[PDB]
């Protein structure tokens, strides 16, 4: 599974972005050591749902122009090797998997078990939330759904479950080769305005903070690491110039590939010899 | 350890009961005394555990000894959990985390003999909002009850 | 994308907790079981012709950076003199920051040794080891 | 009312010293609701001399 | 809790200046190691209630012209990540608590208690300056005021006491999720007279060491290093050069958000199973 | 061009496999042999006659990363109390990836301490040492 | 290395029994035999020209670490004052901890000796000695 | 591991008294028996037909640091000179600390042997051993 | 073992026990060595402890020993 | 830790005396008394009914470092050959070192057995043992 940082480096911060500069009460958590004007002129300008002004975000070396007022920007900066192991294996799996899912599904009633559907199909089940069947609830996956004994659970018949959940996507087997890659990705705000740049800064380490609970670096981008650099004209050829504050964020990610195996062995041949 | 066979001091009784009368009192869950002769002693003895509920499939509801067991297990283990968790200012908890407690518990007591087995697997914990439910099963120890005995006598 | 195929374990997927509290700042710790195998060694055979096991000795290690408050000697977990013999027994467990499963579980930890390092130019740590009775990695989906 | 009077005291055996067969239900019915409580009780009894099978 | 060193520095370096400024007794005891000649001239220039010359403090890159004869600029400089917990873990918490206060309050008298008044509620009590109050005074606190048993302190009845506090702010429990970060921060005197930089230096060293009592950095921004680059002319451009002497503090400051969780367990389930 | 004659072995052309399960992300191994060799001095002589073998002891070393899934303790080749008892033998193959050939067996593998490292700033890491009973060179060409 | 497989009585194999109890904090136990073994001697010649058995001499020995509840002396299997004469023989069996089968059983044993130790930080450590009139291996098969 | 829940007992635990005051500085005590046990012997077999004790043997070790005051001869539990034939019997208790309720008693406690060391660097060693007519283990129950 | 062999005895079974002849024997050949003759029991020991393995210890008394068939 | 405060007689605090003069270069000295206990027994009962006392055996022993001058044998304190019959008895003293108060005293000394070892590299030792009539703690109080 190649790994692309920046386009998830996007996706995660557009969203959230977004959402926490939805609501007021957040954004004056954040900004609690800030002074009262900086902090009151950026939540005049930015914060709120019927905000004005508004921030955006994009990759380097836009042919078009790009606003300035505020504005992350993302260059996709060096990467290394650091580890490997024996042969480049890095797991074994017998059913070919995809991501890792979480769905939320209501509980329903079946016949002999209680039940939740999800979108797709089950490769491995990891966890249902508050939940640690027994052998009597007996377990079982059955592609789409998952199902345990009625009788004995039958006062949770609309349980307002959740699932954490993997993909199925084969029945084939194979193996996954691969290392380890250290990448270095660079992340700086720009603004006309030092004081906005430093809020903008400020609200991007809250949203790397935030993101370690996520799910896909939790599982794909692990040991993340920041570092800050100085304030700095960007440029000084323009009527005034721009201020940014570059910040570098390292990640931890294994490049693998999925070699599949066509030997399957279904019979023995044992016998003796004579001379 | 169940009340079974051990001695009483008292004097005397107002009425011996034959076998075939303290056979019937017990297994209509009637709990008696029994007499016997030593060569120059005599004892009274309490035949077995039963109380008046009457089935003999499940040893809990017959034997006040295995009920006990598993009464005072499950009130000591309950409030010891109501302490840690809901009496205890607790941040955070998880299903599993009350299995893993549970199944620490549960090994504690083997190792003091106080259970002679159970299944490790066997427990369940569900979590709703406020509130947990935690089901779980341990075997009741068995006593030992009847001996059966012949002779043969041989020449030489 | 996220294959959990390949998926490891981490600094920041790991919570170390203690009667549901999760110690704060914890930075490292190490795990160590003896099993004690020893070989059979015949007459007539410079090889062990097999091993058996004979004594179980485990000890576990945490680092921590001294908080102002909620530290081992505040929490009554650790112990600075007699206070220790009416302590009792602890559960220490490692669960996952995701699923909040459990990873690995270590019954009837009692306390070995007790360190503290007190320094200019660094941070103020403590070192404490204990000795467990069992560990299990019960409680698994 | 006597009986109540011991709710929250732990003692796990509990004998009245009476025949009475109306007196037995009502601490077989006491303890029903102990044990449902989370006081788990015993009782034990027995009544007059020489009682018929 | 997000920090702004910048805004801090500031903070603390204003008044701190112009009350150590505003005294010869103090400037005399810091220039002691100085020639006659210099210390005289800064002392006639700056030093004094009535002084005519007055130093100035402010960030770098100010749009309007800013005074050349004595000035501290503050520059922002590069930041790095040192040290992690497991999951990100810093600490937990039952109630939410902002900035740690400290708040003169004389004692009252209350019909049971010898009481404290304070400015805002109290989310946990650290000290009460002098006191060591024992189980007999049952120290307890009730939203803004701490209270201890009248009679047997009756002596203290006005005792002119003051409190270190917490403020209050919610009810709830959460997370402390974060890291701690390792930040260097540029400050530099400007004078075009060198001797006046070189006092302005010295004042700036003798401030910085000051502050290691201040509440906010004995909690927030422990591990102070300083580190002072060589003379050198800022500007050569001018009539006349400008000098000054940059240095580079460093602080150790924990960048950290609270999760809140809303799990609370009030109700226990325990039911047995049969087969 | 690939000439046979010189080429050596490395991290790339070797695989660790137990149960014909290979181990994921496996990082090291170390394997050692001692023959308890001992000399025998006369009288007359400083110098060693000979020399005699006595004793064979031998231990491997394997070190991994801690995946999520399909861990020693999850595998079952590990253990971590009395379950230990009921664990049998075992025999670990590193075979050849470009052929599937065999490179070295150990057989009857028993396993000796377990350690696992939990650290804040890298990936958990742990260690297993086994003691076996006789090594293997067979099943060559 | 299995439970079932290993050829050889570990001590963690052996259980010790009295009297239908297990006996806690068990350490050590030693039993030792003499057959009263001579040689026949005659003037015709040196070599002895037969061996004959004499006299039986059996004891046993147990090491214990004193429990606040349950010892010798509490139980009554070992006695202090003149209450030995009211103390009869004792039975013995040592057996195999998987099945509960019998590997040696003790007949008629009484007691010798009994020895107790106290020191500022060793456990407390409780000896006894008996004497026993046979010893049988039977049941087995 | 703690104070009440261990169920053997360690030196802590212990606690020894003599005619109402404790000893300081104590170190050691054992405490021996032996029962005169014989086995009868008989023409018709080898074998033992039966055991009887004959004589009562029982004598108590104690170990001390010379204190610079309250020793056994400034206290007069011991005596050096003729004084002895002065002094009377002694009874010795061995005590639960926690609670000062009595594990073994012995009583009629007579002197044997005193023994005293002094060395250049090593703390005075003061040892003595009594012998007694009775040793009972009563009111615990 | 020696006493689930029968090669020594624990009871009265003993007298019930005839002589035993050993051998001590060159692995590579099966060549004999040293040989003894008329062995009869002396002593028997046994020994049980929490983390050793058990240990049997048997004393034999003999009539003759005997260095033939070597050449 | 200080001086006066320590509540037992270390080495240091200890100092040995004879005839008014310290013993330099002192490195041991031992004590050892026997009141010659026996027990009564009789045809009642097997149990002692009482203790009593026969004879009083007491020796002393002291090791020395041969000092090139004040020696045993040079200061008469000892004697090697028919002169010891001219030789009376000696009276030691054990002294507290920091106000020469008496801790214990051996009147009536005299000599049984005198030692000496020469070595390579090893100081000079130079033992002797000392039988005495009666030993005596008084004036202390």
């Amino acid at each position: 599974a190649i790994t692309s940082v920046d386009s998830y480096l996007l996706s995660e911060i557009k969203p959230r972005l977004n959402t926490v500069l939805e609501n007021c009460y957040i954004i004056d958590e954040v900004l609690k050591d800030f002074d009262y004007q900086t902090r009151e002129s950026f939540k005049e300008a930015f914060c709120g749902k019927n905000a004005q002004h508004e921030v955006t975000v994009g990759f380097n070396f836009p042919k078009f122009k790009n606003n300035y007022e505020a504005h992350y920007l993302i260059q996709l900066g060096q990467g290394q090797e650091t580890k490997n192991s024996l042969g480049s294996i890095q797991s074994s799996y017998f059913e070919a998997t995809g991501d890792t899912l979480v769905e939320s599904s209501t509980a329903i009633r079946e016949d002999d078990k209680l039940v939740f559907t999800v979108s797709k199909p089950i490769g491995e089940l990891i966890k249902v939330e508050d939940i640690e069947f027994a052998k009597y609830d007996n377990l079982q996956v059955e592609g789409n759904k998952v199902s345990f004994k009625y009788q004995t659970n039958e006062d949770y018949e609309n349980y307002n479950a959740n699932i954490i959940f993997t993909e199925k996507k084969n029945d084939s087997k194979g193996l996954v080769k691969g290392f380890t890659v250290e990448e270095q990705v660079t992340v700086v705000g720009l603004s006309f305005n030092v004081d906005v740049a430093r809020c903008l800064d400020a609200v991007l380490k809250m949203i790397l903070i935030s993101m370690r609970d996520s799910i896909e670096e939790q599982q794909t981008f692990q040991l993340q690491n920041l570092s800050f650099g100085d304030i700095a004209p960007i440029i000084e050829d323009g009527d005034s110039m721009i201020f940014g504050r570059p910040t570098i964020i390292k990640y931890t990610s294994s490049l693998d590939l999925d070699y599949t195996i066509t030997q399957d062995i279904n019979k023995l041949t044992f016998k003796e010899r004579k001379d | 350890e169940s009340i079974t066979f051990k001695p009483l001091r008292v004097s005397s009784l107002d009425q011996i009961y034959e076998s075939i009368d303290l056979d019937e009192l017990n297994e209509n869950g009637i709990i008696s005394i029994e007499f016997v002769r030593n060569r120059t002693n005599t004892f009274f003895r309490i035949v077995d555990d039963v109380t008046t509920f009457n089935d003999k499939s499940d040893p809990v509801k017959a034997e006040m000894a295995v009920g006990e067991a598993n009464d005072f297990l499950v009130s000591e283990l309950k409030v010891q959990l109501e302490d840690q968790f809901i009496g205890t200012r607790t941040i955070n908890t998880s299903a599993s985390i009350i299995k893993d407690f549970i199944q620490s518990y549960l090994g504690r007591k083997k190792r003091d003999n106080e259970i002679q087995d159970f299944p490790a697997e066997d427990v369940q914990v569900i979590v709703e909002g406020n509130e947990a439910r935690i089901s779980m099963t341990v075997y009741p120890i068995r006593s030992f009850k009847k001996i059966s005995v012949s002779l043969v006598y041989k020449q030489q | 994308a996220s294959e959990a195929k390949q998926t490891v374990h981490t600094g920041n997927t790991v919570l170390l907790m203690i009667k549901g509290k999760p110690v704060g700042r914890a930075q490292s710790a190490s795990g160590q079981r003896e099993y004690g195998t020893t070989g059979v060694y015949e007459i007539g055979s410079i090889m062990p012709q097999e091993h058996v096991y004979l004594r179980y000795e485990g000890t576990i290690t945490v680092e921590r950076l001294r908080m102002k408050k909620e530290n081992f000697a505040d929490l009554g977990y650790a112990s600075l003199g007699e206070e220790i013999l009416k302590k009792d027994i602890i559960d220490i467990l490692v669960v996952d920051n995701l699923t909040k499963q459990v990873i690995i579980s270590y019954h009837g930890c009692s306390a070995n040794n007790y360190n503290e390092t007190w320094q200019t130019n660094e941070i103020v740590t403590e070192e404490i080891e204990f000795s467990y009775l069992t560990a299990s990695d019960k409680a698994r989906t | 009312d006597k009986l109540d009077k011991f709710a929250h005291e732990g003692g796990y055996y509990i004998v009245p010293l009476s025949s009475k067969q109306s007196v037995h239900a009502e601490v077989a019915s006491f303890v029903k609701e102990r044990s449902d409580a989370g006081e788990p009780m015993r009782a034990i009894v027995g009544g007059g001399f020489n009682e018929s099978k």
